């Protein structure tokens, strides 16, 4: 259930 | 023929995962990263990304370069070793000047995921 949430 | 998420999770579960994540977060796309050749590039333990739709491919490529080359060195710290990486979507080079939504609309897998692969070589 794990996700990486990239940002700017 | 290298080990992927399709071998880990059934088609029906993957369809369910991506459907509900897309209903819950319609402005992000589900991406899975996969190692595409045998070399000194490490196998990343975390490979699922929820990428903002308006993020540029070139930007996501920069982020992905760092992730693949970083490993945990305790708490508050990450070890970065510089290595050359080539990235691929459905066997082709992701176009730098596009949105990540475009990649999703063009190359999305039937199971709902955008599959992307990294290699130490520029070929496939
Ligand atoms: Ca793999
Ligand atoms: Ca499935
Ligand atoms: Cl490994």
């Amino acid at each position: 259930n794990d996700w990486l949430l990239p940002s700017y | 023929g290298m080990p992927s998420l399709k071998d880990e999770v059934s088609f029906e579960n993957r369809v369910a995962e991506t459907h509900k994540i897309r209903s819950k977060y319609p402005n992000r796309i589900p991406v899975v990263i996969e190692r595409a050749n045998r070399s000194n590039l490490p196998i990343i333990e975390k490979k699922k990304f929820l990428v903002p739709m308006n993020m540029l491919v070139g930007e996501f490529k920069f982020i992905l370069h760092q992730h693949i080359n970083q490993s945990a060195y305790g708490s508050n710290m990450k070890l970065f070793r510089e290595r050359t990486i080539y990235l691929f979507v459905n066997n082709i080079v992701p176009k730098t000047g596009l949105l990540m939504q475009d990649l999703y609309e063009m190359y999305k897998d039937e199971d709902g995921y955008l599959y992307m692969e990294y290699s130490s070589e520029s070929s496939l």
